[PDB]
């Protein structure tokens, strides 16, 4: 691919399930939302 | 919100009908832990009726 | 389909949800015509004879 966007945040363990396209939360509606067509991937770890 | 609640083989059913219904507490804000819809699209809720 | 209006389907589900059931229906509209217009050849050629 040509380029990649690291979007790196700091998210609660509620809403840390809804990244990802079609999502509905408070995170996901007011702040950050994907497209459909959005490719990419998702990682995780534990900061605690 | 209310204080006491039923079990799972017997439990209380509510029939609300005849008013404006709010989202808001299910859509707009999450104090709730989970969101699962299935049938429904759930930015939607407030466009069917 | 659930539900043949296209207004019943993209305004009451997901847009990925939508996509897969209108695709169903544009297609179903689309052999509807294949027999339509296979049968008004076959039909006028005895005209035609």
């Amino acid at each position: 691919f040509t380029n990649v966007y690291a979007d790196s945040f700091v998210i609660r363990g509620d809403e840390v399930r809804q990244i990802a396209p079609g999502q509905t939360g408070n995170i996901a509606d007011y702040n950050y939302k994907l497209p459909d067509d959005f490719t990419g991937c998702v990682i995780a770890w534990n900061s605690n | 919100n209310a204080t006491r609640f039923a079990s799972v083989y017997a439990w209380n059913r509510k029939r609300i009908s005849n008013c404006v219904a709010d989202y808001s507490v299910l859509y707009n804000l999450a104090p709730f832990f989970t969101f699962k819809c299935y049938g429904v699209s759930p930015t939607k809720l407030n466009d069917l009726c | 389909a659930i539900s043949s209006v296209l207004n019943d389907i993209f305004s009451r589900l997901d847009p990925p949800e939508a996509e897969v059931q209108i695709d169903r229906l544009i297609t179903g509209r689309l052999q509807s015509l294949q027999t339509y217009v296979t049968q008004q050849l076959i039909r006028a050629a005895e005209i035609r004879a």
